[PDB]
RNA sequence: AGGACCGAACCGACUAAUGUUGAAAAAUUAGCGGAUGACUUGUGGCUGGGGGUGAAAGGCCAAUCAAACCGGGAGAUAGCU
RNA sequence: GCUCGCCGGAAGACCAAGGGUUCCUGUCCAACGUUAAUCGGGGCAGGGUGAGUCGACCCCUAAGGCGAGGCCGAAAGGCGUAGUCGAUGGGAAACAGGUUAAUAUUCCUGUACUUGGUGUUACUGCGAAGGGGGGACGGAGAAGGCUAUGUUGGCCGGGCGACGGUUGUCCCGGUUUAAGCGUGUAGGCUGGUUUUCCAGGCAAAUCCGGAAAAUCAAGGCUGAGGCGUGAUGACGAGGCACUACGGUGCUGAAGCAACAAAUGCCCUGCUUCCAGGAAAAGCCUCUAAGCAUCAGGUAACAUCAAAUCGUACCCCAAACCGACACAGGUGGUCAGGUAGAGAAUACCAAGGCGCUUGAGAGAACUCGGGUGAAGGAACUAGGCAAAAUGGUGCCGUAACUUCGGGAGAAGGCACGCUGAUAUGUAGGUGAGGUCCCUCGCGGAUGGAGCUGAAAUCAGUCGAAGAUACCAGCUGGCUGCAACUGUUUAUUAAAAACACAGCACUGUGCAAACACGAAAGUGGACGUAUACGGUGUGACGCCUGCCCGGUGCCGGAAGGUUAAUU
RNA sequence: AAUUCCUUGUCGGGUAAGUUCCGACCUGCACGAAUGGCGUAAUGAUGGCCAGGCUGUCUCCACCCGAGACUCAGUGAAAUU
């Protein structure tokens, strides 16, 4: 749960950090792990394209099954371990076949439940089957535009969606920025929520562990100097611009979304 | 105190060598230069 | 346990004196700060100039930089000495 | 040659990188060496570097490079699949002693080990560009056994002291040995065996995985260290003879025990934490096609083979980087004694040095220091500088407070040596015996020896007992920044930047954005609990009012309005 | 106030004597609310002020110890003109 250090340095008197017991301690599945090698924010011109990115502690990949195409076989999760990849702990399923695999973790998921994917499968949180099935008004996860595709959107931990109408061959979701879009309606997905909820409520403390995540200070274009940023130099502090991109771009209010080959499946943007 | 030139043979041959002039056309176009200012030696080597 | 304390190696350069034709084209001497970390170091690799990189000083890019070096236009032009 | 002084976690020894004869011998002082120079890293001549086990080479691979075909681009060309390269990483094996002026895990002696080939022998399922296993991996923390090593006591060989004593609890020296081989210990890890099935591991599998039974309560894996062997060997203080006076030839006793103990080993171990910690090949196993007497595999034996390149010298400096024989810089390895917490510090060991101009004298003045009557910041922009405090244990310690702190606040007390407590205590270490058994590197006892803080009391010396080195000035009010941190290499380290936190804003994934004339790449193998941009910059109380101006957002069919017609 | 010209504003504290310092008045030339307002424990080689100890900073310098400066032998520059 949430919990608070006490100030006994500077550096540790805001901590909160989030500690689950349940957690599996322990090397994971070896024959699921991959290395993944950091870039550092520099395409293959060897040039910085995205700014701040840069360091933290090494990792490696871990593969995990967006697609869940495996029907008719149900399995058994055997713990639930940490994707470092991820802000979604990782649940290690052991299909009755003996084939393991890693999947997004469930809310209300434990070591034990059983998982059944397929166009028959019970409704029960985790299960997978295409919204031909499910009842019109549920929350599910993991869902996908294209079928076969794999999971696509609502991966992140805590976070769902919700089916209001289906219409024909396709189906009405609201996203969790509050779009209400349309989408086929044979794409299969997952009930329930994705766990680790309280992920928010994690503050860091200090600049060191921001650091450890790989991620680089950042410098206001106010103070900066005229022949690199439009926000420009001055003596003392003086802006009297209005807010722009270091590129040029006026920020605070510009639309930038210019895609007219999908707006037909928008039914209402974000409000 | 800690001045430019730091030796490193390896590093000598890979960026100022035979080979790795020749690998472009540039570096193709100086030793024809070289060739034609008659200089004793075209590039760095043993 | 701690971007926890004192303090060697290690890293840095706040004060004073000398030196400034210097043992040195930025030292030395006595003090000084950090010292399990946003730490430091070896080797190899990548980013090329109106560009790179820059916890951001117009700083660094081979003793140089409000636009590097070499070669060429080129015997640029000079109502000035 | 004798004496003196200095360094000695270096100014000692060995490498890497880098340099190339600077290494040794003979020979000369033309030029070089900041003076002489018989000397030299100088000049000339000659000599010197020996590898199946050490590196390179070689098998594999990361970052990354190149890249058939391919995509894209006026041309030149850019990116990339198959693939090939690329260590700073993974992969087999030699120890000790002796010899040159210059080489030595390379030459010699003795003792080893690894890999591959060939043949003989006996048995015989062999087979991969495929599947499994393993190789194969973070930080911090703790503590038991060890070892290096040192000290002491014995042992052996010497000695009786230039000046008071100095046959003994006196002084000096030594008291050494590897790899391999067997032993499998301290210790760490893991239940084992058999049978029967199975939508999985691209097919296949007896292999892995999964399921169901039966059976046993040990059974494997790992493993420092210790003992034996190696080793009747070598070495060995010395002694003996020549010293072509450098060295050479012989010979050569004792060669034990206790205690302490590493940052090294067990340990790639154990506990614990979040920031969740390379890849591939060698090695083991499964089968596919194919081959079957074969072929091939297995085990023993004998035999052959293990190519080429580097091996001199310096390597914290006179040889490298700095125009210099330059007070500067340069990665790794080993780490004695005394006191000490210490790799600090002062004096020494092994070892290495006195820094390539000297000799006189004792003006002003300058530089680096020592002391100083009385005053004690009166100096000055400013206590700049200098002066001053400085250790261990114990007692005691305010306001404020985010209850953590402040705080080592402040402040005070004891500190040497000798005797006793106690002929060396507490404590630690621990054999011989005793018994039992798993008879083993086994178990209980048992205390010999060995080592040994701290404290109390009594006495005693000095002016001075944390005597040297080493080793915080303290308090009060107050502006700024919450804090650690970063910056103008080379006049500015800060109230500047950054930071955790807060707010707005854009982005529904072929995302926004960014580098690209383009393919393409980052974003991200991420999916609104996410990502980009801007503003402020812990925490607490808060964050009035104004939409006229300028921007941004939503609508115009009212007006004006382009290419076209 | 790192604002404030007039301004060394006025009063109080501190000193024998205070344009600096602290606490108030408010007539804000020309503060002010996320280019943030107010306060804040702890922290700072940070700015300002005040105390105790300390002393050659000073009153006012005196003596001594070493390297130069002087002499002799040897080698043997430079700026400028």
């Amino acid at each position: 749960a949430v919990v608070k250090c006490k100030p006994t340095s500077p550096g540790r008197r805001h901590v909160v950090k989030v500690v689950n017991p349940e957690l599996h301690k322990g090397k994971p599945f070896a024959p699921l792990l991959e290395k993944n090698s950091k870039s550092g924010g520099r395409n293959n011109n060897g040039r910085i394209t995205t700014r701040h990115i840069g360091g933290g502690h090494k990792q490696a990949y871990r593969i995990v099954d967006f697609k869940r195409n495996k029907d008719g076989i149900p399995a058994v999760v055997e713990r639930l371990e940490y994707d470092p990849n991820r802000s979604a702990n990782i649940a290690l399923v052991l299909y009755k076949d003996g084939e393991r695999r890693y999947i997004l973790a469930p809310k209300g998921l434990k070591a034990g439940d059983q998982i059944q994917s397929g166009v028959d499968a019970a409704i029960k949180p985790g299960n997978t089957l295409p919204m031909r099935n499910i009842p019109v008004g549920s929350t599910v996860h993991n869902v996908e535009m294209k079928p076969g595709k794999g999971g696509q959107l609502a991966r992140s931990a805590g976070t769902y969606v919700q089916i209001v109408a289906r219409d024909g061959a396709y189906v009405t979701l609201r996203l969790r920025s509050g779009e209400m879009r349309k989408v086929e309606a044979d794409c299969r997905a997952t009930l329930g929520e994705v766990g680790n909820a309280e992920h928010m409520l994690r503050v860091l403390g200090k600049a060191g562990a921001a650091r450890w995540r790989g991620v680089r200070p950042t410098v206001r274009g106010t103070a900066m100097n005229p022949v690199d940023h439009p926000h420009g130099g001055g003596e003392g502090r003086n802006f009297g611009k209005h807010p722009v991109t270091p590129w040029g771009v006026q920020t605070k209010g510009k639309k930038t979304r210019s895609n007219k080959r999908t707006d037909k499946f928008i039914v209402r943007r974000r409000s | 105190m800690k001045r430019t030139f730091q030796p490193s043979v390896l590093k000598r041959n890979r960026s100022h060598g035979f080979r790795a002039r020749m690998a472009t056309k540039n570096g193709r176009q100086v030793l024809a230069r070289r060739r034609a200012k008659g200089r004793a030696r075209l590039t760095v080597s043993k």
